[PDB]
């Protein structure tokens, strides 16, 4: 199944075959050789990619809208050390308790697909999803889209999601490291780079 | 088959489908050895029933004391109040009376259907066929635990669940008054006042 | 077929495994049947080992029991004393019992003589303690073929070892615990000299600061 | 005391003697010395778990001689320097 | 049959032919990762014991694919050998001299910034601050050794146990049985080196002091 590759002139790894969404035969280290580990890795990829989408949004959009617009969030790096409705070391435990349920349901789905597709309270609110990592139902795909019967448009949308998500992952890693080193926010750094593309770089520290 | 403690899992072989409250919750396999299962089900029956009674003496008193209808002392301070008898004497009298009742139950567990007759008067008999559920006119004055097997599981399941919750609640009170040094009901009405700064973590 | 500690070609010739604790450890060849004599012979050494071990089991669990029970606080503290301060060695310490320790020693000698001489006469002449009248209970003290294991209605009144396999395993367990208790009593003695405090005190000192409380740091005596 | 010169000397002497006895550089229970100081093999009859043939008696002998030599060296170095 | 190959006073398990130097560590009756508590539920059906260091520990089921199992074994061997050299190279500097008074450094994790600033690397007490003059030489030398190892297998030698005259000059592996146990010895010492290294990394990350000084503080105090 010849397809575009990360490295045009390379033989695709045998275990990869292009069926998975966003599969470009990029396994230089041969980590996803074992099929079961490959399945686990694709689930991990999906979850990291979505969490990175959310993190990039919440890191940049507020900071895109502070130098302009209205929302004056001072920074995302010092956003943690603030005051809120509840303290930090117990907000953490509240988050852990609230997330244990959902994370356990997803874990059970990964180990045993289909066992966690029913609402525990009312045994009628199913989820209508047979592809792992994409439950669907009415909390995850409320606005119809998400299924296409038997076609490949869904595969294209899957690839779009994977690719946007890898971009978001890289962007948030850049946000973290570039905040750690430049001692400054991301958006003003972008503006400064645009001002002087040449001298303002990773070398003028 | 039945809803287990984990939605996706396989119940242990020994906990097939029978005992009331059976949810296949045995991660540590503490009843795997044959014969031990009967001992444990009786053991949990005893703790839960005791815990039900122990929770009604730790919360209901304080429940209708804080609002105020009885003015009883706290659960964790009732062990020093002077009563008509002595604390030590009350302990020993309990021990002997507990010894008789516990010993009668023990003989039933070891040899089922052997302690079913009244010693003083060999005419009164105790209505009971399942170990751990002995009826008669004393334990079962209303006949609410005999008949079709279907309702037996329901009521027995209702019994154990309230008991399991009761055992958990009393454990709280023990530890939960130990560190906070305050009554249980006081903690409830202090948790609904400012919930987000009254937590286990903020008690060290 | 079994664990060997420091066996030799000579030792393994006569140590085959019949005895409970038989692991071939005989570097000095003290149980060689070729030169069997009065007390150095195959018939006496296992018996002497068992008896020394049983008295050592009583000693190791008795030289430390009062101290432990007083530390947990259920015996009087004045009776919670190290073993060497209980009048066994009056110079290091003495205790006032109902009788002075020499009268107690004479009573002990009389009672232990009545017991020990009978044990000896059953060892040398088996079954001889079940014939002559002895307050009517000479029939309980008849013993069996093996001197170390009488197993009568008195010496075995819970009736362990109904089968031979469990009986032999229990023998091996007895021999091991006895050897451990003997080594423990030797440790009690040496630690009493080198430390001046009871065995439980030494254990707690080691458990507190193991690297500064050991033989290397504590051969300064005091 | 672990880093002291006495400790180092004693450890080195004992280790060297044990190494010599174990690796056939000194007489042992299974390594007899002839009149020409050549080491021949003998059956001492003591079974040991050491593949080479180092016995418990060999260990005790080597340790004792190593301690003797180490004490000699320590006291000599103290008296001289 | 060759240089210090008949030197049979290092076996480790055999006073005599009673054992063949490979009976343990291989086959069904071998030591496992939980001693006698290895009732078969975690010992898989592919770890039979043909390879050195097989203790039957595949909790996470990584080596369930035989091809991946071979790759993992080679990868274990290489970090294992490199870990052995590294721990030796991290300790020997601080068993010979000590104190960072000159541009020398007895601390393994502070010797890398030694050149970067101030002085250059002064072996035991080769200069200046030029990074990209050691870097290129090391990159060039390793790239070709790295490249000559993945290739250039003479005709049929194991690419990880060549055993010719340049990698086994002393001929310890002439006897197959002594090669079987030496492989177990190699992997086990290698695993120890790796755990020691993780200890150095973690201890340095937490305590921040030289590993031996950590030992001195722990033991003496
Ligand atoms: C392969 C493993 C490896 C490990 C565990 C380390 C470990 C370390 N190096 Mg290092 N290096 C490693 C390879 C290399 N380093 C260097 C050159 C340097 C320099 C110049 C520096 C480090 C520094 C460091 C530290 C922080 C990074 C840490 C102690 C820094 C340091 O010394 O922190 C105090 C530092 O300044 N390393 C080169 C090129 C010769 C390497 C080639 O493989
Ligand atoms: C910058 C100043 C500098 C000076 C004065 C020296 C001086 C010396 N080098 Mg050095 N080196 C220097 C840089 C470097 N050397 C080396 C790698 C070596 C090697 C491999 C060797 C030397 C050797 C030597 C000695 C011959 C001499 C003391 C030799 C001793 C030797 O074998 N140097 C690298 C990489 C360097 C990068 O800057
Ligand atoms: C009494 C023992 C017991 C124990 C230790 C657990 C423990 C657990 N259950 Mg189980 N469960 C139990 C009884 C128990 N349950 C009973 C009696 C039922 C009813 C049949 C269930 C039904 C149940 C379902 C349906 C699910 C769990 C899940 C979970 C996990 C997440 C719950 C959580 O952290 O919520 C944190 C939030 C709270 C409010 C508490 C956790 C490991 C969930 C899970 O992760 O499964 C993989 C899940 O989906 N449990
Ligand atoms: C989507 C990725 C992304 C983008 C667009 C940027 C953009 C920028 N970064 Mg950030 N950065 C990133 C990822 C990214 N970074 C990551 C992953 C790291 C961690 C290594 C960093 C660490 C970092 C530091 C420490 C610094 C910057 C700086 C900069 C600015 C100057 C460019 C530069 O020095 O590049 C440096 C880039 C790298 C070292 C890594 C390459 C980036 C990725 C991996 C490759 C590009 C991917 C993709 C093809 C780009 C598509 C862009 C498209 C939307 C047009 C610029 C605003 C500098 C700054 O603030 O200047 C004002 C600065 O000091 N970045
Ligand atoms: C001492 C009290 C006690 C005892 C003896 C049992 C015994 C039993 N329970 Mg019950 N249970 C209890 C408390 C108890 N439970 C509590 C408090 C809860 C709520 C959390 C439950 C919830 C529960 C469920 C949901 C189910 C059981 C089941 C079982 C059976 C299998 C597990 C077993 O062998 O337990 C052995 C237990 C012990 C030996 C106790 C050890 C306690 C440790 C040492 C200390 C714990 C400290 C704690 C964390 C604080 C067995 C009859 C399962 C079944 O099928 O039964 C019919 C089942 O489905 N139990
Ligand atoms: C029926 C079960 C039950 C209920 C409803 C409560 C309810 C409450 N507990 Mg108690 N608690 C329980 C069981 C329970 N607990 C048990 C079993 C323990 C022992 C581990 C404790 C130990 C405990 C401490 C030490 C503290 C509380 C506190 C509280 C209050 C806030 C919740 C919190 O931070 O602790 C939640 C703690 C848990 C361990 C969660 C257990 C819940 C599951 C269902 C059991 C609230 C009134 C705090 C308080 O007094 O604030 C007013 C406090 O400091 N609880
Ligand atoms: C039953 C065997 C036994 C046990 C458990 C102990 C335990 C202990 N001894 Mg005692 N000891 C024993 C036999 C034993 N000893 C014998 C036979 C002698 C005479 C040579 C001594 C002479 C002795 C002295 C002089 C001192 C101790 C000390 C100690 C403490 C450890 C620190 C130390 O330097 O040890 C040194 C240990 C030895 C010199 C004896 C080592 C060899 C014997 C055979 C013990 C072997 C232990 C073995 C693992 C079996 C343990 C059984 C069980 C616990 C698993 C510790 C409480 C020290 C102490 O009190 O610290 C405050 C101390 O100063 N012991
Ligand atoms: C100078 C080095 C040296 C010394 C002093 C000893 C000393 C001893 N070894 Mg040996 N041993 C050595 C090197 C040494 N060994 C080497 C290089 C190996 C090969 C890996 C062995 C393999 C070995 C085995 C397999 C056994 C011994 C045993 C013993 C002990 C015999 C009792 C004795 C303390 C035996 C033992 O521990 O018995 C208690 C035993 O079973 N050793
Ligand atoms: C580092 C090596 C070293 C050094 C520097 C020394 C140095 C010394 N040793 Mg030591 N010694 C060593 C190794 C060393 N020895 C070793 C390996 C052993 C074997 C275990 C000994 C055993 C030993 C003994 C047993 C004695 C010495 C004595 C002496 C002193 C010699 C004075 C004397 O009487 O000579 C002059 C002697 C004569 C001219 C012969 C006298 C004639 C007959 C024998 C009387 C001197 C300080 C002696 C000492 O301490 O005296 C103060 C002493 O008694 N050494
Ligand atoms: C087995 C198993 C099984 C199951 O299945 C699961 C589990 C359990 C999880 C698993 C586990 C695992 C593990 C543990 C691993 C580990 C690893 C390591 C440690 C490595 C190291 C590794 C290590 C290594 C390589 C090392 C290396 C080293 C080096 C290079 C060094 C270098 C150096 C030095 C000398 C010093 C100087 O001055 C400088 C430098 C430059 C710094």
């Amino acid at each position: 199944n010849d397809r575009p590759l990360w490295f045009p002139g390379s033989q695709p790894p045998e275990w990869l075959d292009g069926s998975l969404p966003g599969d470009f035969g990029f396994d230089p280290l041969g980590l996803g050789s074992d099929p079961e580990l490959l399945k686990w890795f694709v689930q991990a990829e999906l979850v990291h990619c979505r969490w990175a989408m959310l993190g990039a949004a919440g890191i940049f959009i507020p900071e895109a809208l502070t130098k302009a617009g209205i929302l004056n969030t001072p920074s995302w790096t010092v956003a943690g050390d603030q005051q809120y409705f509840t303290d930090a070391t117990t907000l953490f435990v509240i988050e852990i308790i609230l997330f244990a349920w959902a994370e356990g349901r997803r874990w059970a789905d990964i180990i045993n697909p289909g066992c966690v597709n029913v609402d525990p309270v009312f045994p009628n609110n199913k989820l209508t999803g047979t592809d792992v990592g994409y439950p669907g139902g009415l909390w995850f795909d409320p606005l119809g889209w998400g299924q296409t019967g038997d076609a490949a448009k869904l595969k294209d949308l899957r690839t779009r999601e994977i690719k946007n998500g890898r971009l978001a992952m890289l962007a948030v890693l850049g946000a973290v490291v570039q905040a750690n080193y430049t001692h400054t926010g991301p958006i003003d750094n972008l503006l400064a780079h645009l001002a002087d593309p040449g001298h303002n770089t990773i070398f003028a520290l | 088959d039945r809803p287990l403690w984990l939605p996706g899992s396989e119940a242990p072989k020994w906990l097939d489908g029978s005992l009331p409250g059976d949810y296949g919750f045995d991660p540590l396999d503490l009843a795997a050895e044959p014969g031990r299962l009967n001992w444990m089900v009786q053991a949990e029956l005893v703790h839960c029933r005791w815990a039900m009674l122990g929770a009604a003496g730790i919360f209901i008193p304080e429940l209708l004391t804080k609002i105020g209808i009885l003015n009883t002392p706290s659960w964790y301070k009732a062990g020093d109040a002077t009563y008509f008898a002595d604390q030590g004497t009350l302990f020993i009298v309990e021990l002997l009376l507990m010894a008789w009742a516990e010993s009668r139950r023990w003989a039933d567990i070891a040899r089922p259907g052997s302690v079913n007759t009244d010693p003083i008067f060999p005419n009164n008999k105790l209505t009971g066929t399942d170990v751990g559920y002995p009826g008669g006119l004393w334990f079962d004055p209303l006949g609410w635990g005999s008949g079709s097997e279907d309702k037996l599981k329901e009521i027995r399941t209702k019994e154990v669940k309230n008991g399991r919750l009761a055992m958990l609640a009393v454990l709280g009170a023990f530890v939960q008054a130990n560190v906070t040094h305050v009554g249980p009901i006081d903690n409830l009405f202090a948790h609904l006042a400012d919930p987000y700064h009254t937590t286990i973590l903020q008690s060290l | 077929k079994r664990s060997l500690i420091f066996a030799s070609k000579q030792s393994l010739s006569y140590l085959d495994g019949t005895l409970p604790g038989d692991y071939g450890f005989d570097p000095l060849g003290l149980m060689d049947p070729e030169g069997a004599g009065g007390f150095i012979d195959p018939q006496w050494l296992p018996y002497a080992e068992i008896i020394n071990g049983r008295f050592a089991m009583l000693g190791a669990a008795g030289a430390i029991a009062p101290e432990v029970l007083g530390r947990i606080g259920l015996i009087p503290q004045e009776t919670a004393i190290p073993w060497f301060q209980s009048g066994v060695i009056p110079p290091v310490g003495n205790y006032s019992y109902w009788a002075d320790p020499y009268t107690l020693f004479v009573l002990e000698m009389a009672l232990m003589g009545f017991a020990e001489h009978r044990r000896a006469q059953d060892y040398y002449k088996p079954g001889s303690m079940g014939k002559q009248y002895f307050l009517g209970l000479e029939k309980f003290l008849g013993g069996s073929g093996n001197p170390a294991y009488p197993g009568g209605p008195i010496f075995n009144f819970l009736g362990f070892g109904k089968n031979e396999k469990e009986l032999q395993e229990l023998k091996v367990k007895e021999v091991k615990n006895g050897r451990l208790a003997m080594m423990a009593v030797l440790g009690y003695f040496t630690q009493a000299i080198f430390t001046g405090v009871g065995p439980f005190q030494n254990l707690l000192d080691h458990l507190a600061d193991p690297v500064h409380n050991n033989v290397l740091t504590n051969l300064k005596i005091h | 005391y672990i880093g002291s010169s006495t400790n180092l000397i004693m450890v080195a002497s004992t280790t060297l003697m044990l190494f010599a006895g174990r690796f056939g550089l000194a007489p042992s229970a299974n390594r007899k010395s002839t009149a020409g100081l050549k080491l021949v093999d003998r059956d001492s009859g003591l079974q040991t778990g050491d593949p080479a043939g180092f016995t418990a008696t060999d260990t005790l002998a080597c340790g004792a001689l190593g301690h003797v030599i180490g004490v000699g060296i320590v006291l000599g170095l103290k008296a001289t320097a | 049959m060759t240089g210090i190959a008949e030197w049979y006073k290092v076996y480790g398990k055999s006073v005599a032919p009673d054992q063949d130097a490979r009976a343990p560590y291989y086959g069904p009756n071998r030591p496992l990762w939980k001693g006698p508590f290895t009732k078969p539920k975690d010992v898989p059906e592919y770890l039979k014991g043909e390879y050195p260091g097989d203790y039957g520990c595949d909790i996470f089921k990584l080596a369930r694919l035989p091809a991946n199992y071979a790759r993992l074994r080679t990868q274990e061997l290489m970090n294992g050998r490199w870990a052995m050299l590294g721990i030796t190279g991290c300790l020997t500097p601080e068993l010979i001299n000590s104190n960072s008074t000159p541009g020398f450094e007895p601390v393994w994790f502070n010797t890398g910034a030694q050149i970067f600033s101030d002085a250059g690397i002064d072996y035991l007490g080769i200069n200046a601050h030029s990074l990209f003059a050691v870097i290129v030489v090391q990159a060039l030398l390793m790239g070709l050794a790295e490249y000559a190892r993945i290739k250039f297998v003479p005709e049929g030698a194991d690419p990880f146990y060549p055993g010719g005259k340049t990698f086994d000059p002393l001929g310890f592996s002439s006897d197959p049985e002594i090669l079987a146990e030496l492989k177990v010895k190699e992997i086990k010492n290698g695993r120890l080196a790796m755990m020691a290294m993780a200890g150095l990394f973690a201890q340095g990350a937490v305590t921040g002091v030289s590993p031996l000084q950590n030992l001195h503080d722990w033991l003496h105090l």
